[PDB]
């Protein structure tokens, strides 16, 4: 499974936040560095970056070599471009992926869009969207972590705003793994 | 195209502000504000402008105003700066009495105090100016070795700290310390 994790670095969340997100993706990801498990990064706010590349990740396998020059970018925060960058610029079979394998998506953003785009470039892949703000409050305006759900109302969306509010995401996560 | 006012700011903690995400597009297709400060919107008369409410700013925070435009989405970005007066501008404690003739040290220490760049710290024996240095670090340290002569008989010395926001309209904040009651 080539998994990918695709976090928030706009500016709308604390100076904190964003290190705070760093752990959690570090709280599934080193907790989970057994082989046939790859991973990606993809920072996103007005613009886009891959952080690190499948080349560069299964060399030093240790996220904290992997977020050598990682710079606080924090603009706005295009969400829908930024799913529509891990599907065509990311996923590419040259960078490093296995076809083989479950292309999964782990977003990371407080549920704040600042357009409105379209994944249907990508519907097919397994989404993994988790909250960390204030914003993610009512339906009249935060509706939008809605929008790129999968399944059911069961272990998408929930109070976690902040996603440390839970333990080992192995045998958790690994819902077709 | 966008556009967003006021484009500069200074308030104290917790204080709030309204801010105006305006934009000239024939229709633009989304307009937001970009902040990890506490939004509230306003009114919903008008359609390409957008007034809200950041309260509750502790940090020099800088909103952004966002627009997605059918020409494209650009951005108009504000400055809030946050001012307030220090925790505790007091000065190190010796004791009361000293032998006259001593090359002895006045230490003052104050602890917070913004915009930083405005704020200077100043010790002295009574209304005479003994040196005045801006805040640096935290606790801001400054210090002035003083003797003992003339002036020197039963004098009391204080540190004082001028924030002077004056220069935009504010008054000066400034705060002084305990005494220093010197005897000989
Ligand atoms: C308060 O802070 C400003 C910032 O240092 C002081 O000076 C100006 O600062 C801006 C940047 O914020 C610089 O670009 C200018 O060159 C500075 N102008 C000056 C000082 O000539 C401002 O003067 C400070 N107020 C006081 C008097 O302490
Ligand atoms: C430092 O000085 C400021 C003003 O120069 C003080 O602000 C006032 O503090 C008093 C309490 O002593 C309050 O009752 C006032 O309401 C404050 N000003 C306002 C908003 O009217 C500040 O308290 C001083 N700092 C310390 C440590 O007391
Ligand atoms: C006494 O004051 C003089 C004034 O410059 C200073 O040079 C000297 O170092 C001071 N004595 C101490 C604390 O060593
Ligand atoms: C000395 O300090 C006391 C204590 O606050 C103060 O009341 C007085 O005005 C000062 N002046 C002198 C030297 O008496
Ligand atoms: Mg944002």
């Amino acid at each position: 499974v080539d998994l990918v994790f695709l976090f928030d670095g706009s500016m709308s969340l604390q100076p904190d936040e964003f290190q705070k997100i760093l752990d959690f993706m570090k709280d599934v990801m080193k907790k989970c560095s057994n082989t046939s498990y790859q991973f990606a990064a993809v920072q996103f706010s007005t613009s886009y970056k891959t952080e690190f590349d499948f080349s560069d990740y299964v060399k030093r396998k240790d996220p904290d070599a992997l977020l050598k020059h990682v710079k606080h970018m924090l603009l706005l925060t295009n969400t829908f471009g930024a799913i529509n960058y891990v599907a065509t610029e990311v996923f590419r079979e040259e960078l490093g992926a296995r076809p083989d394998a479950t292309k999964v998506l782990i977003i990371i953003t407080d549920g704040e869009a600042t357009d409105s785009g379209n994944i249907d470039a990508a519907k097919d892949i397994i989404r993994y969207i988790i909250g960390i703000g204030k914003h993610f409050q009512t339906k009249e305006s935060q509706e939008t972590l809605h929008k790129f759900a999968s399944k059911p109302a069961s272990e998408f969306v929930k109070i976690l705003d902040t996603f440390e509010k839970l333990k080992d995401l192995c045998t958790e996560l690994q819902k077709k793994i | 195209q966008t556009s967003v006012s006021p484009s500069k700011v200074i308030l104290p903690r917790g204080g709030s502000v309204l801010v105006t995400c305006s934009t000239s597009c024939d229709q633009p297709k989304l307009l937001g504000i970009e902040t990890p400060l506490p939004k509230k919107e306003l009114l919903l008369p008008g359609n390409n402008r957008k007034v809200y409410e950041l309260s509750n700013v502790q940090e020099d925070s800088q909103p952004m105003c966002y627009s997605n435009c059918p020409d494209g989405q650009s951005t108009a970005k504000t400055f809030l700066t946050v001012y307030w007066t220090p925790e505790r501008v007091e000065l190190a404690p010796l004791p009361s009495w000293q032998p006259v003739g001593k090359n002895l040290t006045l230490r003052c220490q104050v602890e917070g105090g913004a915009p930083r760049a405005n704020l200077t710290v100043v010790l002295l024996r009574g209304e005479k100016e003994l040196k005045r240095e801006p805040a640096v670090g935290e606790p801001a340290e400054v210090t002035t070795t003083v003797l003992v002569r003339r002036d020197h008989h039963g004098a009391n010395f204080s540190c004082r700290t001028e924030l002077d926001l004056r220069p935009q309209g504010l008054e000066l904040f400034e705060n002084t310390s305990a005494p220093y009651q010197l005897q000989t």
